[PDB]
C-alpha cells in the first residue's frame, strides 16, 4: 500500500533542548475513531506527561485544549499558529481516513475462524485463536438451550491477532444429556457445534 | 535521477513568451509536497511555489503556475510572461510526509532572450582609459537569434543582454580581445555568424 | 467515554529519561501493527500479512520520538521536575490453546497496569531462565495511560516441566512469580 | 532570513573547514546540503532541538551540530578536492513532528579545495571607453569592464557612477572565461557592460568606476611565495566622461 502515517506531535513551547530511579515520561498518541466506516471519524491527538492528559486536539472541537493547568500554556501556542492548527486539523484525511482504506484491505478482513473443544474440569467450552472479538457462545442440553449455570471468562486477548475465551457450564451428566457447545462468529456462515456425551 | 525526473537540462524562451518545464515524480508516499526552486546566476535557492498532495488544486504565484497531475505523477512549471529575471536554474522538488527528505531533480537550464525591436548589430572597438594601445572590441545591438562562437589565443564571451531602464531599451552584446598585433574588430567575430547588415566603422 | 466501532492509534509515540528510551507503534482495537525499531531504523510489523501489503517509513518515527524529547524537557521545568508514580503491575499466565501432552502450545504472561514503561519479564523453566521460543509484544497503550506487555514462550507441555513468569517492576517489592502447569 | 558565513573560501587538501548558519527568526530545523556539478544536490544531516533527527550518505567526517537557539555548524575533516562545493543551509519552522517540507535556503559557502595555494591570483582590471563610432551611429555609449587573470572565480564585480552603485544598464558575463581551457587550474577572465546616454557620457564631470571585489587569502594566512600574497581585495578601474 501506500506509505502510511501517524500524528505529527506539536512542538512544546520551550526554544532550546528516592528508593526507586526517578522516571520522566512523555506520551503523545494519534487517535481515530471510526463508526459506520469512514462516515463518522473522530481524531483525537493527546499529550501526556507522565500519565496526565494535559492537553488535546478532538477534532469535533476544531482547536487544541488544556485539560490540566499543565495544559494552558502548549493550547494556547499551538492554537496560536496557522501551521500546527490546518496541519493536525488535515490529519483526520491524511491519517485516520487514509489508514483506514489499508485497515479494510487488512485487519478488517482478517477472519480467523475459532477453535472450539471440550473438556471437563463443570463442562469447559474452549473456543481459542479467533479474530475479530465478536463471538456468540452457548450451551445446549438435548437441544435445550442452558440459561442458568453458564459462568464464561471475559474476552482474552492473547495479544497476537487473536482472541479466546473460556465458557463453563455447571452440570449433572446423566447416561442420556448429550452436551453441544454452539459457537457463532463472522468467520463462520453456519455455527460451529462441538458434542460432549456422557 | 529514479525519485524527481527533469528530461530537459536547457531550455530557451522568447521575453513576455510562456514556457513549461517537465518534472515527473515517482513514489510510494500518500501524503507529500512537490516545489520548484528558482537558482539565478548569484546561486541562491528561491522557493517558487509549493503544492500539497492533499490539495488538488493547481498551485499559482503570479506568473509562476503548476500543471498538478496526481495520477500521472507529473508537476511542470509554467512560466508565463517571462521576464529576463528568470534566467535561472529550475529544480524540482519532492518531500514525502514519510521518509521526510526533500529531493531535487537533476535542473533544466531556462534562458530568456530579449525582445529586441530594431536591430542594428555593430562591431566597434574601445580603447582602454588608461593605455591606449590596449583595446576590446564589442559586438553589440544584434537580434536575440544571433549566437556567438567562442574560440584560439582569442578571448570572446558569450553574449549579454543588458537594460536601460529610463528609456526600456534592451541591447545584446558581446565582447572580444587578444594580445597579439593580427587582431581586428572586424576579425573577430568570423567564427560567429555576423549579420549581413552588420556595421563595421572605420577607425 | 467515546464509544466507536473502531479504535486506532495511530501514533502511540512514548520517550522517557530511564535509558534514555523511546518507543513509535501502531494500534487499530487494541493490537499492535507495527513499532519502529529506532537503533536499526526498521519498521517492524506484527504480522506477515502487514509487512507484504502496508508501507510505513521509520524516518517519521525518529522524528516524532525527537520532539517527545524536546516537549519532555519542557513538561519536567513546567511541572517542577515532577516524577512518574510507580503503579503496580498486575500479571496472568495462560495457554494460547487447550494443552495437550506432546501437542507444541504457546504460554502466554500479560503484565497488565505498567506504568511507568520500564519492566523485566522472564520465563523460568523449572527454575532456570528460557529464551529460546520467547518473544513479546511492545508496550500496549491502555486508554488511562499506563501500558501492558504480553510475553510467550512456545514450549512442548510435558508431565515433567513447569514454567513461571517472572516479573520485574519498581511498583513491586520484590520479583513476581505467576506459576504455570500443565493438566497433570 | 537565512544566513551563512563565510560566503566564499579557500582551503587547501587535509585542512577542516566549520561553516556557519542562522535559520529564519523562530525556526527549528536546519537542514545542510552539498551543491555539486557532478551530484546536483546532495542532502547531508537535518537538526532540531540540537538533535541530528535525519542524516545523508555523507562520510564521517563530515559532520554537523545545532545550539539551543536554533543556530547550526557543519564541519568537513581533512577536505578533499572533490570536495568543492557550495554548501547551503536551509531552515524550517518545524514546529509539528515531520512539518520540515518548506525549506528556505540561506546564500551557501562557496568552498574551493586546492592541492596548494600557488595558482592563486587577484584579478587585474581595466576599464574601456565607448568608441566615437557608437555614439555618433547610436547616441547611446558602452563602457566595457575586464577582469583578467584571477584564480579562483570568487569574484565580484560592481559598477559605479559618482559614487552610486548603478544596475541599470549594467551586463555582467553570468560564468568566468577560462583563459587556458585546456588546463584545470587555469585563471579566468570576466567582462561586463555599461551603457549609458550619450549626454550622459559626454559630461566630464561623470565619474565611472568598475568595481571587482576578489576573495582570496585572509591577511593572516601563511605564503611562502616570490609575488605579493593574494589577499581579499577589492581591485577597481576608472573612466571620466568626455566633452572633446
Ligand atoms: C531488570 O533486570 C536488570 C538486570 O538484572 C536489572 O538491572 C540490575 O539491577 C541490579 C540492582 O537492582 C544491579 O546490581 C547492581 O547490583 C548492586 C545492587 O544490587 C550494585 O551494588 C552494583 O554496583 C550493580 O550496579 C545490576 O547491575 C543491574 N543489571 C544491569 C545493569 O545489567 C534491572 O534493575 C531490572 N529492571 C527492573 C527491576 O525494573
Ligand atoms: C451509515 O452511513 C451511511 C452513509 O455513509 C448511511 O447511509 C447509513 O444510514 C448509516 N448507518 C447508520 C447506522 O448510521
Ligand atoms: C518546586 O516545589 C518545591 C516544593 O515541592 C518548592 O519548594 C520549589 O520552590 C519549587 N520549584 C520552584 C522553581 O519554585
Amino acid at each position: 500500500g501506500q506509505v502510511e502515517l501517524g500524528g505529527g506531535n506539536a512542538v512544546e513551547v520551550c526554544k532550546g533542548s528516592r528508593d526507586s530511579p526517578e522516571d520522566f515520561v512523555y506520551q503523545f498518541k494519534g487517535m481515530c475513531y471510526f463508526t459506520n466506516g469512514t462516515e463518522r471519524v473522530r481524531l483525537v491527538t493527546r499529550y501526556i506527561y507522565n500519565r496526565e492528559e494535559y492537553a488535546r486536539f478532538d477534532s469535533d472541537v476544531g482547536v487544541y485544549r488544556a485539560v490540566t493547568p499543565l495544559g494552558p500554556p502548549a493550547a494556547e501556542y499551538w492554537n496560536s499558529q496557522k501551521e500546527v492548527l490546518e496541519r493536525t486539523r488535515a490529519e483526520l484525511d491524511t491519517v485516520c481516513r487514509h489508514n483506514y482504506q489499508l485497515e479494510l484491505r487488512t485487519t478488517l478482513q482478517r477472519r480467523v475462524e475459532p477453535t472450539v473443544t471440550i473438556s471437563p474440569s463443570l463442562l469447559v467450552c474452549s473456543v481459542t485463536d479467533f479474530y475479530p472479538a465478536q463471538i456468540k457462545v452457548r450451551w445446549f442440553r438435548n437441544d435445550q438451550e442452558e440459561t442458568t449455570g453458564v459462568v464464561s471468562t471475559p474476552l482474552i486477548r492473547n495479544g497476537d491477532w487473536t482472541f479466546q475465551i473460556l465458557v463453563m457450564l455447571e452440570m449433572t451428566p446423566q447416561r442420556g444429556d448429550v452436551y453441544t457447545c454452539h459457537v457463532e462468529h463472522p468467520s463462520l456462515q453456519n455455527p460451529i457445534i462441538v458434542e460432549w456425551r456422557a | 535521477m529514479q525519485t524527481v525526473t527533469q528530461s530537459q537540462p536547457e531550455m530557451s524562451v522568447q521575453e513576455a513568451e510562456t514556457v513549461t518545464l517537465s518534472c515527473t515524480y515517482d513514489t510510494s508516499e500518500s501524503n507529500y509536497y512537490l516545489f520548484w526552486y528558482k537558482q539565478p546566476p548569484s546561486r541562491q535557492m528561491i522557493l517558487v511555489i509549493r503544492q500539497e498532495a492533499y490539495k488538488q488544486q493547481n498551485a499559482t504565484e503570479n506568473r509562476f503556475s503548476v500543471n498538478f497531475q496526481k495520477a500521472a505523477k507529473s508537476f511542470s512549471l509554467k512560466i508565463s510572461d517571462s521576464q529576463l529575471g528568470d534566467t535561472a536554474m529550475y529544480f524540482c522538488a519532492f518531500f514525502g510526509q514519510g521518509a521526510q527528505k526533500l529531493v531535487f531533480g537533476q535542473g533544466t537550464r531556462l534562458t530568456i532572450n530579449p525582445n529586441i525591436q530594431n536591430p542594428d548589430p555593430a562591431v566597434y572597438q574601445l580603447r582602454d582609459s588608461k593605455s591606449s594601445d590596449k583595446s576590446v572590441c564589442l559586438f553589440t545591438d544584434f537580434d536575440s537569434q544571433t549566437n556567438v562562437s567562442q574560440s584560439s589565443d582569442v578571448y570572446i564571451t558569450d553574449k549579454c543582454v543588458l537594460d536601460m531602464r529610463s528609456m526600456d531599451f534592451k541591447s545584446n552584446s558581446a565582447v572580444a580581445w587578444s594580445n597579439k598585433s593580427d587582431f581586428a574588430c572586424a576579425n573577430a567575430f568570423n567564427n560567429s555568424i555576423i549579420p549581413e547588415d552588420t556595421f563595421f566603422p572605420s577607425p | 467515554d467515546i464509544v466507536a466501532d473502531h479504535v486506532a492509534s495511530y501514533g502511540v509515540n512514548l520517550y522517557q529519561s530511564y535509558g534514555p528510551s523511546g518507543q513509535y507503534s501502531h494500534e487499530f482495537d487494541g493490537d499492535e501493527e507495527f513499532y519502529v525499531d529506532l537503533e536499526r531504523k526498521e519498521t517492524v510489523w506484527q504480522l506477515p500479512l502487514f509487512r507484504r501489503f502496508r508501507r510505513f517509513d521509520p524516518q517519521f518515527a525518529l522524528t516524532n520520538i525527537a520532539v517527545l524529547k524536546h516537549n519532555l524537557n519542557c513538561v519536567i521545568k513546567r511541572s517542577n521536575s515532577t516524577a512518574a508514580t510507580n503503579e503496580v503491575p498486575e500479571v496472568t499466565v495462560f495457554s494460547k490453546s487447550p494443552v495437550t501432552l506432546g501437542q507444541p502450545n504457546t504460554l502466554i504472561c500479560l503484565v497488565d497496569n505498567i506504568f511507568p514503561p520500564v519492566v523485566n519479564i522472564t520465563w523460568l523453566s523449572n527454575g532456570h531462565s528460557v529464551t529460546e521460543g520467547v518473544s513479546e509484544t511492545s508496550f500496549l497503550s491502555k486508554s488511562d495511560h499506563s501500558f501492558f506487555k504480553i510475553s510467550y514462550l512456545t514450549f512442548l507441555p510435558s508431565a515433567d516441566e513447569i514454567y513461571d513468569c517472572k516479573v520485574e517492576h519498581w511498583g513491586l517489592d520484590e520479583p513476581l512469580l505467576k506459576h504455570w502447569e500443565p493438566e497433570s | 532570513g537565512v544566513t551563512q558565513t563565510p560566503r566564499y573560501l579557500i582551503k587547501t587538501r587535509g585542512q577542516q573547514v566549520t561553516l556557519s548558519c542562522s535559520p529564519i527568526s523562530g525556526h527549528r530545523s536546519v537542514s545542510w546540503y552539498q551543491q555539486t556539478p557532478g551530484q546536483g544536490l546532495q542532502f547531508l544531516f537535518e537538526y532540531f532541538s540540537e538533535t541530528q533527527r535525519n542524516k545523508g550518505n555523507f562520510p564521517g567526517r563530515f559532520s554537523g551540530r545545532q545550539f539551543s537557539n536554533s543556530r547550526s555548524e557543519m564541519n568537513v575533516s581533512t577536505l578533499e578536492l572533490g570536495d568543492s562545493a557550495l554548501y547551503l543551509c536551509a531552515s524550517s519552522l518545524s514546529a509539528s513532528g515531520g512539518a520540515t517540507d518548506t525549506q528556505y535556503f540561506g546564500p551557501g559557502t562557496r568552498l574551493t579545495v586546492l592541492e596548494d595555494l600557488k595558482n592563486v591570483f587577484p584579478p587585474e582590471v581595466a576599464v574601456f571607453e565607448p568608441s566615437e563610432a557608437e555614439i555618433s551611429h547610436t547616441q547611446k555609449a558602452t563602457l566595457v569592464c575586464l577582469a583578467t587573470g584571477f584564480f579562483p572565480d570568487h569574484v565580484e564585480l560592481s559598477w559605479w557612477v559618482n559614487g552610486k552603485e548603478v544596475h541599470s544598464g549594467v551586463c555582467t558575463d553570468p560564468q568566468p572565461l577560462k583563459e587556458q581551457p585546456a588546463l584545470n587550474d587555469s585563471r579566468y577572465a570576466l567582462s561586463s557592460r555599461l551603457r549609458v546616454s550619450a549626454t550622459f557620457w559626454q559630461n566630464p564631470r561623470n565619474h565611472f568606476r568598475c568595481q571587482v571585489q576578489f576573495y582570496g587569502l585572509s591577511e593572516n594566512d601563511e605564503w611562502t611565495q616570490d609575488r605579493a600574497k593574494p589577499v581579499t581585495q577589492i581591485v577597481s578601474a576608472e573612466a571620466w566622461g568626455r566633452a572633446d
